[PDB]
């Protein structure tokens, strides 16, 4: 999707343009954010040589996962926990990403309704 | 009633539906029975020379060598300067050659005058 | 192997019953000799459909002006052995 | 590179739905599926189209030499338009063929899931042309169509071809051949993908009705 | 070539040629290993607009569809090291802007 | 293994062929079944898809349009 | 003259491999170059006996 | 050198002393010996050249033309003795003094260290092969595709003989390494214009460029199956071996001379590549492929850069033998059948198998399959003219495209299909005409083992 | 001497000995074909071993053996990538034309 | 091996982990390498022992051709041939020379990248600076010099560029 | 392919191909065979409703619009037999026709094996030459003054001669020659 329908057909001056954002200040909805913090070094990373796609703040369960691979080579079948984690905190980042969307959208549609409605009080 | 299918230079007219086959005249008649007629002397002449066992080699064949002649050693003997023969000659033999040199040449111009303000990046160009 | 190697007297079976078969054509008075125009009555398109049939029976195209000498069961069983290299 | 992918595949699949020649269809399938590998390459993802490449190898050859053994029984005929009732004539030919059929329209589990479904389900969780994505959709339908029409014209129905029947494939050669691809064919997609490091970032929070798109069209 | 009739006793049935009969001036052209002129089910000059509208239209919806992309409603990916900085071609010595992410 | 012609009546089979086409189109669905049986969320999902709209304005912190 | 076939096909030609990669390839430099094996958090090197400290006490979201 | 040049003189009077049925065996094993003898120049510097007197110097360009011609000479007297057997003694003799004659020129002209002498040499050699092409030619054409060879050559050598007097009195020397290390640039002038005109057009008729090749069909195609393959293999090489000792001197006036020669090159390239499509004779066919590939040759030539150079010098040694065994390949057909028109004996693999394969084998090298030395000069001029400019990719692909095709439809033309029903008079092939072919192929593919020894100076 | 990369050399070295054998009397009798399906089966099932290298540890490997010719700055060497796409696609392309082959033998009989 | 000296072509000092088994199951990849070593490396071990102990029994040198400096052409009279002809010789084999160093750079970065794996980007841009310095002296030395080259266009190349940069370096001076 | 042709087709033969033509392009519609016989039924009836027309212009005006109409409603990709001149077996057999004379350049060494063949080959050659001076004579003595008119052949009629042009006929390679 409704987003691109919404974008494409509606009004798009209040839809957020995935290429340029964020547009608003990461600090300016909330009093404080807290930095996020990364888990593996960089030594770490560059040591298992995971990929330049792969090390993003998610590479501490891959390098665990590749490990417990490595380890029990011929049973192919028993690095189901590991995987099963590194999906799941793929997938919290994905959701981040989508609170990070629609806090854009509805930032962005609240200030120019606001700046809409400012502009009409300092016409009448 | 359908509509129509209309030919093209590489999409000939099928023979059923050619209007001069429908209407015929006993001309035509005759002239079909002259066709045949050569076709099979031809055809005669070439099935005596083809079964004969005292025969070792190849039957030359007249119509061959006219068609390698015509095309090949009968061109320039008639050939005459004409506004059409001269027009398309100067083209297709003059047009190309300064048509492709001012494209490198100005290419090239181009090249040259990106190295003289020595912005081409150049680097690693050892091989040349 | 292959299919085998078709004989006279199989294709002469092969005639003779796909044209048995045919409604306009008596089983009885049909021989091996009998002519479709003549000793069976019947006109060009039967003779057409037949040959159509022995196409399809045969699985090979008849020429059309291959096609319309043929007027009785021999003569068709000679084109095919002819066609084929039938021998024995 | 997606955009000639997709006009190769939607191309080739909208094409091989007429086509009555097996072999003919089968090139056609080939060509769609070279296609769809250009798309995944177009969208990033090279070793996805790799997997796919290897995917694809087993079902395909199964597939022809498939329609080889059919041409092969029937005289050297290959259209199917005399391709009678072979479902019963040739069992195990039958078996293979809807086997590697079931394969390639991305049936779950096989051998074509592990690829295609994966490569299905990147495209619509990407930055990509939209024109691109719905010719993808299309295509990945017209191939469920057009295995239809092999199937159908092919193994179903009555008897279409010459009455002298030499129908038979009880050749060790044959067998072993097309038993050999079989047991790849439903089993090496889930071995190989179980078996190589990961390369790619799964896709794990997706719609419910965008996960199953490819699923939806092929059954449409 | 491929016009004539497949049927007859070409005396060369490969170029379907007889002996002795007048040889075209562009034979070797039409070889039927080359430029075909038979008559086609669909007429020349219809199935150049429908190929060429084909071709047209296809082009233009990729194009309508690069100017109107699709896309997932998500913020862009994040990587810890400021966008890995390093990792992308070095460059130790700069002191690059820091780039923060924030929990959300 | 030696079959002959039938001219117009149904192909010989051999007990081999259909024993192993319906052995192996078994094989195949005992597979299907097995491996959706253990890995149903390799088809049906795994992960629940969140909706934005039950997102409340507290934790995605934009100010009540008062500022 | 059972199992003939793979000594003449597979034990001449790796003998044969063999031999010249290890003693005249290899003795060129760069001429065999594998890419370097992965180490993660917990390993031993096998040379310097090394062993690779573990991972920053993960946050456990259980 | 002199131990290369006095045998062939020494195979004179052998071959003039020998019996009447034994000149055939002596003349080819003692050639082969000669070959065998002159292999010995290929062991090359890399700094300076084998400066063996005063008179003659041996490059790193010259002898793999030394090699080329020695081992050619055998091929020639092999081929040339099927045609010739009901030819008398006296005039079989004759003809072998003529080939002999031409080796020798050959030699003394690859290695001469003065340019006048080279120019002596280089134009005495029109005497053997005119003689050879108007005498023993089989069809009339023959007289007047002499005069086309002739002064067609002539016109453009008269000019350079001028022009290398004239320098003789202006730098005092014509001694190749005093012009080298004494070399001074030429100015931008009218007279500096048609010096380099005067040095340039002798060596462009002789590739030959485009718009100057008119004479080549005539001389390949009337002229005897010795003849054609002395003037595809060799003869040809002189211009681009001419034009590479000349060029020292000719900068910088190159550097804006070379337009109208590299438009003429590529453009007619691209144009004998379409004519080769449609030709009804099988031996034009190879002449206009060895026009297309000398282009490609002047472009290299022309361009200047050590890659092209590389280039060049291996694609002209490779197209020699391609073009010598397409050749003899045709006339092994034209023997049989007494008839160059393509579409006349069709079907042959089914009658000649290994004649066939030997088909196969020359066509794919004459298209420049990889990894042959063809490919390998065509790549090397490819990648120096992209360097030069990169729109020729266009020119240069579309080519290599047009190529292909006529090459792969001589052999659809020749080998498949169905045979010609009245022919019956194919012979089956003798051993003569495989050696022939095996001894053709065979030095390329082991030049394609070691291709650094035809890659010229340059390397 | 860590046998990846013998083994992946003498995959594709050992099955160029059929085209080696073809001018012998084994190209001459009707046992050619079942040599030629052999010499695929084997070359797979020795193929198969650096496959389970690979998805062991990773193991990637260049073998640039014999120098073919040097330019003035390029050198042009005979070199082989034992990447995961190679071992990967080798057994894979060996197990398709050994079945292939086989289908062939029966296919291709009367020819 | 000690067949060439490692200063000239350095490596990492090759890290590699030890095995750390985790399953129940037999490894494969290990009864492999014990039947691949007992069935190749052994026989190929002793004929190669066989050999070198044949090689030992005859032993012989060859030597490296050592060449002396002579003037350069910058020492060269405009018509003194002999001269220009050993410096002209000198310059070609420094030409040599300098290519094989290149050459030798090349083969450097080559075995960077592939050994590197994944981390080839960061972990050797040391070599890619070494490359690019390399190749950049190659390019100014000798580069558009074309067929024909000789050291007398060297030089006029040299002078060429001396002569810019003094006047690029005079009009700095008065900015 | 074995009858000569004729100077022109006749109004019924055309009639008849046409017939022929569009039974097999509805069969090629018409997949199934109790749809094709009910459509070809349905045709036979078209085709004989004006069987009976003795004007030869409104039958030649009937026809020219049957051959508009199949033209129109033909199959784009009609059914074709795998040895005809459109099938995929076409010409595939032709790669394996050797002639029979090249037998004669066999090397005495390949003749010694089949002994009896190249007896039999040596009768027959044999025959030939002495029946092609009678066969020779005979269609001299047979043709019109102005040349033939068709491609008939006659055939033998005297005590023990071969029909004239026989030996090329006879002597086909084969249809499926190796
Ligand atoms: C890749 C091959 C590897 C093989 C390893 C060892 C092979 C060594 C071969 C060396 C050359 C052999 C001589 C060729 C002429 C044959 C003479 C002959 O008449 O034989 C009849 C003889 C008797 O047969 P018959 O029963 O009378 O047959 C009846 C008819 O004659 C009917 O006969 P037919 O129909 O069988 O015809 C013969 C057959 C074969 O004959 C040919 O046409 C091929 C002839 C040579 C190729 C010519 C075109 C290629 C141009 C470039 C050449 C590069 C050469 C490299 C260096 C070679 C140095 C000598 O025709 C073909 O199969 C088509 C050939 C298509 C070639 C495809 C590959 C293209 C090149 C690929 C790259 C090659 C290098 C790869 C490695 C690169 C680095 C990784 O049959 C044979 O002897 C067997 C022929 C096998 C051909 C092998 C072709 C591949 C090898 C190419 C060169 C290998 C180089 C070796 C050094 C290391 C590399
Ligand atoms: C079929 C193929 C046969 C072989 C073809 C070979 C091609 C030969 C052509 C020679 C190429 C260059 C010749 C002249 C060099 C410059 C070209 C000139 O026309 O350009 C301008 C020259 O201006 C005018 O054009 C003067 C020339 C006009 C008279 C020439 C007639 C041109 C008509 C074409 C006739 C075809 C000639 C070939 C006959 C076969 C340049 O301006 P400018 O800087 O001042 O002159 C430079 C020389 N300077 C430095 C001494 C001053
Ligand atoms: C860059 C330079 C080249 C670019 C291409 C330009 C067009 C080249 C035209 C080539 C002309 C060659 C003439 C002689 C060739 C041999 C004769 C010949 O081809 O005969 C045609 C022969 C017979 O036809 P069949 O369908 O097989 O019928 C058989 C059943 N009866 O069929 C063919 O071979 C057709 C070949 C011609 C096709 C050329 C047109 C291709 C144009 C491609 C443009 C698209 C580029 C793709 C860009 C993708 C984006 C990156
Ligand atoms: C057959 C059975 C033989 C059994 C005994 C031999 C066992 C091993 C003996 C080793 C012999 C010594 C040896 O090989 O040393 C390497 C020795 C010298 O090393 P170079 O790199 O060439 O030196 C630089 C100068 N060019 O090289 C050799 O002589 C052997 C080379 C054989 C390579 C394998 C085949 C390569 C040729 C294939 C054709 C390809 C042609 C063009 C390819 C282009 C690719 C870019
Ligand atoms: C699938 C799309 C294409 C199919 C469409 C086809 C449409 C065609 C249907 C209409 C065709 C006609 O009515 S055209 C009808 C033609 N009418 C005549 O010719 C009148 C004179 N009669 C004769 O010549 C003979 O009796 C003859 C009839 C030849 C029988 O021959 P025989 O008795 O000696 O076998």
């Amino acid at each position: 999707g409704a987003h691109l329908a919404r974008r494409y057909l509606g009004d798009a001056s209040k839809e957020p343009d995935p290429l340029r954002m964020p547009t608003f200040p990461p600090d300016y909805g909330f009093p404080e954010r807290k930095e996020r913090e990364m888990v593996a070094t960089q030594q770490e990373m560059n040591d298992a040589q995971l990929m330049l796609q792969q090390r993003d703040y998610c590479a501490h369960y891959l390098i665990q996962l590749l490990k417990c691979k490595r380890d029990s080579f011929p049973n192919f079948l028993a690095c189901k926990h590991e995987q099963h984690d590194w999906d799941y905190c793929e997938h919290l980042d994905y959701v981040k990403r989508m609170k990070e969307f629609e806090r854009e959208r509805r930032l962005l549609q609240r200030k120019k309704r606001r700046e809409q409605r400012e502009a009409e009080m300092a016409r009448g | 009633s359908f509509p129509k299918y209309k030919p093209s230079r590489l999409a000939t007219l099928p023979a059923t539906l050619d209007p001069a086959e429908y209407d015929i005249s006993p001309e035509t008649r005759k002239a079909q029975a002259e066709r045949l007629a050569i076709r099979s002397r031809l055809k005669r002449e070439y099935l005596l020379q083809y079964n004969d066992p005292n025969r070792l080699g190849v039957i030359e064949d007249p119509a061959l060598i006219r068609w390698t002649y015509a095309r090949s050693a009968n061109i320039y003997p008639n050939f005459r300067p004409t506004p059409k023969t001269s027009l398309l000659g100067a083209l297709f033999g003059i047009g190309p050659l300064f048509f492709w040199y001012y494209v490198f040449k100005t290419d090239r111009d181009k090249k040259e005058k990106l190295i003289q303000e020595g912005k081409l990046d150049q680097t690693f160009n050892i091989s040349y | 192997s292959d299919a085998p190697p078709l004989t006279l007297e199989a294709i002469k079976d092969r005639v003779l019953y796909v044209l048995k078969l045919y409604d306009k054509i008596d089983p009885e008075k049909l021989s091996v000799n009998s002519h479709f125009m003549k000793d069976l009555g019947l006109d060009s398109l039967d003779q057409v459909e037949i040959i159509m049939a022995m196409e399809d029976e045969f699985g090979f195209e008849i020429p059309d002006i291959d096609a319309e000498k043929l007027m009785c069961p021999q003569e068709i069983v000679d084109y095919i052995a002819d066609k084929k290299d039938v021998y024995e | 590179t997606l955009c000639l992918g997709a006009i190769t595949t939607l191309f080739t699949a909208l094409c091989a739905i007429t086509q009555n020649d097996i072999k003919k269809i089968v090139a056609f399938s080939t060509s769609s599926q070279l296609g769809l590998m250009m798309v995944t390459i177009g969208i990033n993802q090279p070793h996805l189209a790799f997997l796919h490449i290897c995917m694809h190898a087993f079902f395909k050859a199964m597939l022809f030499m498939c329609s080889g053994s059919i041409i092969h029984s029937l005289n050297d005929e290959q259209d199917i338009r005399k391709m009678g009732g072979l479902y019963k004539a040739m069992p195990f030919t039958t078996t293979a063929l809807i086997i590697g059929s079931l394969a390639l329209t991305g049936m779950p589990y096989l051998t074509g899931f592990y690829s295609k479904d994966l490569i299905i389900e990147a495209v619509n969780m990407s930055y990509t042309n939209a024109w691109a994505l719905l010719m993808t959709l299309i295509a990945t339908s017209l191939t469920a169509a057009y295995s239809t029409r092999i199937i159908f014209f092919a193994f179903l129905g009555k008897p279409r071809f010459p009455p002298l029947v030499l129908i038979n494939e009880n050749n060790p050669l044959l067998i072993n051949s097309i038993k050999r691809l079989l047991i790849g064919s439903i089993f090496a997609g889930f071995i190989i993908s179980n078996n190589i490091p990961p390369m790619t970032v799964p896709n794990t929070t997706m719609p419910l009705y965008m996960k199953m798109t490819a699923l939806i069209v092929t059954i449409m | 070539q491929q016009e004539r009739d497949p049927w007859y006793d070409w005396d060369h049935p490969d170029l379907r040629l007889n002996w002795g009969e007048p040889i075209h001036w562009d034979l070797d052209m039409y070889i039927r290993n080359r430029v075909d002129t038979s008559p086609t089910p669909v007429s020349w000059n219809t199935m150049c607009k429908h190929l060429f509208g084909f071709v047209a239209f296809m082009l233009f919806m990729f194009w309508v569809g690069e100017i109107y992309p699709s896309y997932q409603p998500v913020g862009p990916k994040q990587y810890p090291y400021n966008d890995l900085y390093l990792e992308r071609g070095g460059d130790p010595t700069k002191e690059p802007e820091p780039v923060v992410h924030y929990e959300i | 293994v030696h079959i002959e012609p039938r001219y117009r009546q149904f192909p010989q089979l051999t007990r081999s062929q259909l024993i192993q086409a319906e052995f192996f189109s078994a094989t195949m669905w005992f597979w299907i079944l097995w491996r959706f049986w253990h890995d149903s969320d390799a088809v049906l999902g795994h992960f629940p898809y969140p909706d934005p709209s039950q997102w409340t304005d507290e934790e995605l912190g934009i100010l009540p349009d008062d500022e | 003259r059972h199992s003939i076939f793979a000594v003449t096909h597979v034990l001449i030609p790796v003998w044969i491999i063999h031999y010249y990669l290890k003693y005249h390839v290899t003795a060129k430099p760069y001429t065999v170059v594998e890419r370097k094996p992965r180490i993660f958090p917990g390993d031993t090197i096998l040379e310097t006996g090394e062993v690779i400290p573990l991972m920053k006490e993960f946050p456990d979201q259980h | 050198m002199l131990k290369i040049i006095i045998p062939t003189t020494m195979l004179l009077p052998m071959t003039w002393m020998s019996k009447h049925n034994m000149i055939w065996i002596n003349a080819t094993v003692h050639s082969l010996l000669i070959s065998l003898i002159s292999l010995s120049l290929l062991n090359q510097l890399g700094e300076n050249s084998l400066n063996f007197s005063l008179t003659f110097f041996s490059d790193s360009l010259s002898a793999p033309l030394l090699v080329l011609t020695t081992w050619l000479l055998p091929l020639m007297l092999m081929a040339s003795q099927s045609h010739l057997s009901k030819e008398t003694t006296t005039r079989k003799k004759l003809y072998i003094t003529m080939l002999i004659l031409l080796q020798l020129f050959l030699i003394m002209t690859f290695t001469a260290t003065e340019l006048i002498l080279f120019y002596i040499l280089f134009e005495a050699t029109l005497v053997p092969t005119l003689i050879i092409i108007t005498r023993w030619g089989n069809q009339t054409e023959r007289l007047n595709a002499g005069l086309y060879f002739l002064f067609y050559t002539l016109a453009g050598s008269l000019p350079l003989l001028v022009a290398l007097v004239y320098i003789q009195n202006t730098t005092g020397s014509l001694n190749f390494l005093i012009i080298h290390y004494w070399s001074h640039p030429l100015s931008n002038s009218w007279s500096n214009i048609f010096m380099w005109l005067a040095c340039i057009m002798a060596f462009m008729v002789k590739m030959p460029l485009y718009g100057l090749h008119l004479w080549l069909p005539k001389a390949h195609v009337e002229a005897p199956i010795a003849g054609s393959m002395v003037l595809a293999a060799v003869l040809l090489k002189l211009g681009g071996y001419g034009m590479m000792r000349i060029t020292t001197i000719l900068n910088p006036l190159t550097n804006y001379m070379a337009y109208p020669f590299l438009m003429l090159s590529m453009w007619g390239m691209i144009m004998t590549s379409s004519i080769c499509l449609r030709q009804t004779d099988l031996k034009s066919l190879i002449a206009y492929s060895s026009v297309s590939h000398m282009a490609l040759v002047i472009v290299a030539i022309m361009i200047q850069t050590p890659w092209s150079f590389m280039g060049a010098t291996a694609l002209m040694i490779a197209h020699g033998l391609t073009s010598s065994m397409l050749f003899c390949l045709a006339n092994t057909n034209y023997e049989r059948v007494h008839s160059r028109t393509m579409i006349l004996a069709r079907g042959l693999q089914t009658l000649l198998p290994l004649m066939a394969t030997w088909w196969l084998v020359a066509s794919l090298t004459n298209l420049a399959l990889p990894p042959s030395i063809n490919l390998i000069g065509e790549l090397f001029i490819i990648t120096a003219s992209f360097s030069w400019s990169n729109i020729t990719i266009i020119l240069m692909g579309m080519n290599m495209m047009i190529t292909a095709l006529y090459s792969l439809y001589m052999l659809i033309t020749t080998q498949r299909g169905k045979y010609t029903h009245h022919i019956n008079n194919i012979k089956p092939s003798f051993t003569r005409e495989n050696a022939l072919m095996a001894l053709h192929i065979l030095p390329l593919l082991l030049l394609t083992l070691n291709p650094k020894m035809i890659l010229g100076p340059l390397y | 001497m860590n046998p990846f990369a013998s083994l992946t050399l003498t995959t594709l070295t050992i099955l160029t000995i059929p085209i080696m054998m073809s001018n012998s009397n084994i190209y001459k009798t009707n046992l050619y074909p079942n040599y030629v399906k052999t010499t695929v089966s084997y070359a797979f099932t020795l193929s198969l071993v650096p496959l389970l290298m690979f998805m062991h540890t990773g193991q990637e490997m260049i073998i640039s053996n014999w120098h073919w010719m040097t330019l003035q700055t390029v050198e042009l060497s005979l070199s082989f990538k034992m990447d995961y796409f190679s071992v990967m696609f080798i057994p894979v392309a060996l197990f398709v034309t050994w079945s292939i082959m086989e289908f062939s033998m029966w296919y291709m009989h009367s020819d | 091996p000690d067949s060439w000296d490692k200063d000239v072509y350095p490596e990492p000092p090759r890290r590699t982990p030890a095995p750390a088994p985790q399953t129940s199951l037999p490894n494969p990849v290990t009864y492999l390498t014990k039947i691949f070593d007992l069935l190749v490396d052994r026989p190929v071990t002793l004929a190669r022992e066989f050999i070198e102990q044949q090689h030992a029994k005859n032993r012989y040198y060859y030597y490296h051709r050592e060449f002396r400096r002579v003037p350069d052409i910058t020492e060269c009279e405009e018509k003194d041939i002999l001269c220009m002809f050993e410096a002209e010789m000198q310059w070609r084999r420094d030409y040599k020379v300098d290519q094989e160093i290149v050459n030798i750079i090349q083969e450097r970065l080559k075995a960077c990248q592939q050994r590197e794996g994944e981390s080839y980007r960061q972990n050797c841009a040391k070599e890619l600076e070494q490359f690019t310095q390399v190749s950049k002296a190659f390019q100014d030395r000798y580069s558009d010099l074309g067929a024909h080259y000789s050291a007398r266009k060297c030089l006029a190349k040299q002078k060429q560029r001396m002569l810019a940069e003094r006047k690029a370096a005079k009009e700095a001076a008065a900015a | 392919a074995f009858s000569a042709p004729a100077a022109y087709l006749t109004h019924q033969q055309k009639v008849l191909r046409l017939y022929k033509r569009a039974l097999r392009h509805l069969e090629s519609w018409c997949v199934h065979r109790d749809k094709y016989r009910y459509f070809a039924c349905l045709m036979r009836a078209r085709f004989d409703e004006h069987k009976n027309e003795k004007d030869m212009v409104k039958a030649t005006q009937l026809l020219r619009q049957a051959e508009e109409e199949f033209w129109y409603g033909q199959h784009p990709q009609p059914y074709i037999f795998p040895e005809s001149p459109g099938g995929t077996s076409y010409e595939r057999y032709e790669c394996y026709k050797v002639p029979e004379w090249c037998l004669d350049d066999w090397h005495p060494s390949e003749k010694a094996m089949y002994p009896d063949y190249f007896a039999k080959r040596e009768q027959w050659k044999r025959l030939r030459r002495e029946s092609w001076e009678r066969e020779v004579k005979q269609l001299q003595e047979e043709t019109p003054p102005g040349g033939p008119r068709t491609e008939a052949l006659p055939p033998a009629r005297k005590e023990g001669d071969l029909p004239p042009l026989w030996w090329h006929i006879v002597t086909r390679p084969r249809e499926r020659p190796m």
